[PDB]
RNA sequence: AACGAGGAAUUCCUAGUAAGCGCAAGUCAUCAGCUUGCGUUGAUUACGUCCCUGCCCUUUGUACACACCG
């Protein structure tokens, strides 16, 4: 009734970055993440929230906010989402200070938090990091701001708590054809929604109940990849 | 007497002289013929005036341009200059003044800077 | 996939239109209209593609059986196009009607 | 959707709006009784054509 | 996908070029100090 | 009938002038191969704003359009394609390279699509130019984004910095070139079918402006 | 307006010259007998004809169009003009 | 701070509408 | 709209006299002004209240 | 072995201006790691506003009609 495609092996999907700006896929922000580097002195460092707490207090921020962990397991799940692996979605971050980082959808995360940090550093001073190959950088901090980067046909929307409650399964079939979705994330400890409210259209919620960030980043994935059949 | 005329044309830094006189119906642009212009994209802003007015007007003169200076387009234009006030004021000494003025009225209703040049001087507040 | 050009210059690929994976077999013009084009490929199907919005198929033509490997127009009308496969059953398509099935 | 048309007639000044914002009143076109004050964001002058989606509300002060 | 690995943490090319830096900021320093006491 | 004269020795000259200029002679035609009779804003409310009145030919009028408030609206519409074609970042300033650009795409424009290159251009702008935008308000702290309508001019302006911006975008890491995808994206443009880049830029402004009326 | 002379023939054609250099400019070609009457209005716009064939032509003379073609019964004979008042006379042949 | 017009404006309105509720 | 209110608030302050006699120059300048500004909406309107409002405010 | 147009912040500009391309000189202070002349090519977007940021001026009609306010 109709032949099978010509060549059947099995090829790699076109891996994404967003220089294509056409492709209909999906993209990630991380609000708000506490990614800051400091210089103790004889070393630079990443700020943690656990062990240096009287040095936080010394220059005087919230150790109540400046925390990376969040971010870090975000980070894990989403990077390693079965939907990653279909190539469908990549990451931005948006950091608390407000450097643009577009996370490639190939890069491998560190899984300890001592190899992440030592990595978040190299970045945060250097500009860009190479691969162990050494011919592609993995991680691009760029230019605000973000819808100057996104693609052209996109819907935003951020994820709260007050929202009024959906499906997301149900919102993905209510998408047209060439419509990508672009769901920004707060991956604050403790703040108001209201960093995006300007830049996306509308709240969304995906229970009554709260959750974490990385909860609800693997809701979204799941109902993505069960409107998408992956 | 030859019944004669010559004018000039003039865009930012060249200069463009034309003679007019009466003849057998050509065109000579430095010794060689319009045809032959060079930036071959403006060669017909060069033809301009001609095709804006008709062509039998021509057909009974000769045109004598030289230019010198300037780049292209400014020597594009000061030919473009020369001919249009060139052919006026033929037009304006041996033939008759009304002839002279339609012709005056289609080139300057169409774009003026064939009849009087820009030199841009600048404006301080 | 069909590269179509004007001639005379090989440089400018005019127009790069992708059709189905399979080899596409032929490629013509129609002959009353001139802004339509036919491609057959070997999947059994051809396509006219519309030389505007080339992203698409125009519209398509199934039915037929196996490698179809020739296709003619027809001078009297516009609208009507014949398919010769490589199993016999030349076809004869309506373009103005739904066009899924041959006449 | 029905778009519409109107003119406008008269630009408005003093009013305390931001800059690039013009506040002005236009005459609907093919209704030539109702007008409504409306804003503008680009440069616009007196006795020009201009579309308009929404009928109903006047505008304001933009703060 | 293909994914890949982040990348993060020659002795006598590289001292030559400390020594080259050094060079520089002495003969340098050292200009400045005379012009000035000759001024 | 009745016929007028004006004519009793056909034109010989000196230096054969080609036939293709002769009749340009009798018609203007922009390059000597597009008319513009026949040629019309669909639209009111830009009639003033795109000038196609004055024929001309070839896009390049030197005059000075730029110094008072509007002669930018005076100024024909060629001669901005042109203009905003060149606008770039290796290139400002090559404007006879920028209208040979413009040549070649009226020509791909022409031998594709039938109907005439320069009713694609006019049509095309007069369906992508921005209706109803948005703009900030500050409000001490409880800022957003607020709708307003826009003037001609800005749409117009909108419109064809949005339209050659797309076509830079599109050929900037590609085997295509600008003079392609531009023809390509004006005649999409001028289709109005949801898959060219200014096209999808204006449904966002205008939905924008609907979501925070 | 002092520049064009007009003359009308004897087989129609209404030549017009100008008589600045004594050149010929321009030439209409409306009626089929002679010509026996011509004038230009005062202010350049329109031109009026008469002649035997019954025949009465209006013409624009800033474009070369025909504006009107008025037929009446006997043949016209002798025209006046009168620019005050834009009116002219003919005189007929009953 | 409110501008000319839109103060004579807003206590017009409320003026009217006490005077529109009292008929 | 806010034309209409101001309208009929000088047909009130005419039922209210001694409040006019007092602002009889401002309330003049003002209505005058305001009509022959937006005179052609108001003229080419109909409404029979809007025409008493007039034919009691000119008396 | 670094490197694919160079983040955060920050600086400037409204027509022969931004930018691009070169040729010449080397003028009692400066400049040769450069400095200054001259020509070529020639743009997009504002030309309105005091709403924010700051700045100033005036709060006494004083000046001679009419007008305006008081």
């Amino acid at each position: 009734q109709k032949a099978l495609p010509a060549s059947l092996v099995p090829q790699a999907p076109p891996v994404l970055t967003s220089k294509d700006k056409i492709t209909k896929r999906m993209i990630v922000v991380l609000a708000m993440a506490s990614l800051e580097t400091h210089k103790i002195s004889d070393k630079y460092v990443l700020l943690n929230c656990d062990d240096h707490q009287g040095l936080l207090k010394k220059m005087g921020r919230d150790i109540s906010e400046a925390r990376p962990d969040i971010t870090h397991q975000c980070l894990l799940t989403l990077l390693d989402s079965p939907i990653n692996k279909a190539g469908k979605l990549q990451v931005y971050i948006q950091t608390s200070r407000g450097i643009l980082i577009e996370v490639n959808p190939t890069v491998r995360i560190p899984r300890t938090f001592k190899r992440f940090s030592g990595l978040m550093v190299q970045l945060l001073h250097k500009l860009s990091i190479r691969s162990v190959n050494s011919e592609e950088k993995l991680l691009k901090v760029i230019k605000n701001p973000i819808t100057d980067h996104l693609p052209t046909k996109c819907r935003k929307v951020t994820l709260s708590f007050d929202a009024p409650v959906i499906r997301v399964q149900d919102y993905i079939e209510k998408l047209d054809d060439d419509e990508s979705i672009c769901v920004f994330v707060g991956a604050m400890a403790r703040g108001k929604d209201n960093f995006a409210d300007e830049y996306v259209d509308e709240k969304v919620g995906l229970s009554n109940y709260p959750l974490s960030a990385s909860v609800a980043c693997s809701k979204f994935c799941h109902g993505a990849e069960d409107a998408w059949n992956i | 007497a030859v019944p004669s005329v010559q004018t000039f044309g003039k865009k930012k830094s060249a200069t463009a002289v034309a003679h007019v006189k009466a003849g057998k119906g050509l065109i000579k642009v430095n010794g060689s013929p319009i045809t032959l212009v060079e930036p071959e994209i403006l060669r017909f802003k060069v033809y301009e005036p001609l095709l804006l007015v008709g062509l039998d007007k021509f057909s009974n003169i000769d045109i004598r341009v030289r230019v010198t200076g300037g780049g292209h387009v400014s020597q594009v234009y000061a030919i473009r200059q020369a001919i249009a006030k060139g052919l006026v004021a033929y037009h304006q000494k041996y033939v008759d003044e009304q002839s002279k003025n339609e012709l005056k009225k289609a080139f300057t209703s169409y774009d003026r800077t064939l009849l009087i040049a820009d030199s841009r001087r600048p404006e301080p507040k | 996939l069909v590269s179509v050009y004007d001639s005379y210059n090989p440089r400018t690929i005019l127009l790069s239109i992708n059709a189905s994976t399979h080899p596409t077999h032929v490629t013509k013009f129609h002959t009353q209209d001139n802004k339509i084009l036919a491609t057959a490929s070997d999947d059994r199907v051809t396509r006219l593609w519309d030389i505007s919005n080339a992203y698409e198929p125009q519209l398509e033509l199934t039915g037929a059986t196996d490698y179809v490997r020739t296709l003619s127009f027809i001078p009297a009308a516009p609208h009507l196009v014949a398919t010769g496969s490589y199993d016999g059953l030349i076809r004869l398509y309506d373009t103005r009607s739904s066009g899924s099935t041959p006449i | 959707t029905p778009v519409t048309l109107a003119k406008v007639i008269k630009v408005l000044g003093r009013t305390g709006s931001r800059g690039g914002v013009t506040q002005v009143r236009v005459e609907f076109l093919e209704d030539t009784s109702r007008t409504i004050v409306r804003n503008v964001k680009g440069p616009v002058r007196e006795n020009d054509i201009l579309v308009l989606m929404e009928s109903e509300r006047e505008a304001r002060r933009l703060r | 996908i293909p994914t890949h690995a982040p990348k993060y943490e020659d002795r006598t090319r590289s001292e030559i070029n400390k020594m080259k830096a050094q060079l520089k900021k002495e003969r340098k320093f050292t200009m400045k100090e005379i012009r000035k006491d000759a001024k | 009938d009745f016929e007028v004269v004006e004519e009793f020795t056909p034109v010989v000259l000196a230096t054969p002038i080609p036939e293709e200029v002769q009749q340009a002679q009798t018609e203007i035609k922009l390059f000597n191969k597009w008319s513009f009779e026949e040629v019309e804003v669909k639209d009111a409310s830009l009639v003033d704003y795109v000038q196609v009145r004055q024929p001309i030919f070839v896009a390049h009028t030197a005059g000075r359009y730029a110094n008072k408030r509007f002669r930018k609206a005076q100024c024909p519409i060629i001669e901005r394609l042109t203009n905003s074609l060149m606008m770039n970042g290796r290139n400002n300033g090559k404007k006879l390279k920028a209208v040979r650009i413009i040549k070649h795409t009226l020509d791909i424009i022409n031998v594709l699509t039938d109907q005439n290159p320069i009713q694609v251009v006019v049509d095309a702008i007069t369906n992508t130019g921005p209706r109803e935008d948005t703009t900030r308000v500050g409000g001490g702290g409880a800022a957003r984004r607020q709708a307003v309508d826009v003037s001609p001019l800005r749409r117009v302006n909108q419109a064809i910095a949005l339209l050659t911006i797309g076509a830079r975008e599109a050929a900037f890491r590609n085997i295509k070139t600008i003079a392609e995808t531009l023809a390509e994206e004006l005649i999409n443009a001028a289709k109005g079918s949801s898959t060219s880049y200014a096209i999808k830029k204006k449904d966002e402004l205008e939905r924008v402006a609907k979501s925070n009326r | 307006c002092g520049n064009f002379g007009f003359i009308g023939s004897s087989n129609g054609s209404i030549t017009i010259y100008n008589m600045q250099s004594g050149i010929l400019r321009k030439k209409y070609k409306l009626h089929k007998r002679a010509v026996t009457g011509i004038s230009l209005d005062g202010m350049n716009r329109k031109m009026v004809s008469c002649g035997l064939d019954g025949i009465v032509g209006f013409y624009d003379f800033n474009k070369s169009t025909l504006l009107g073609k008025l037929k009446l019964d006997a043949p016209i004979t002798a025209m006046v003009y009168h620019r005050s008042s834009d009116l002219f006379a003919l005189a007929l042949d009953d | 701070s409110l501008k000319a017009g839109e103060r004579l404006m807003e206590a017009l309105d409320l003026g009217i509408a006490e005077i529109e509720g009292l008929e | 709209s806010y034309v209409l209110k101001f309208l009929k608030f000088i047909d009130t302050v005419m039922q209210n006299k001694t409040l006019l006699h007092s602002h009889l120059p401002l309330i003049c300048k003002n209505l005058f002004f305001i009509i022959k500004f937006n005179h052609k909406e108001l003229v080419s309107q109909k409404n029979e209240e809007l025409k008493l409002q007039i034919n009691r405010v000119k008396t």
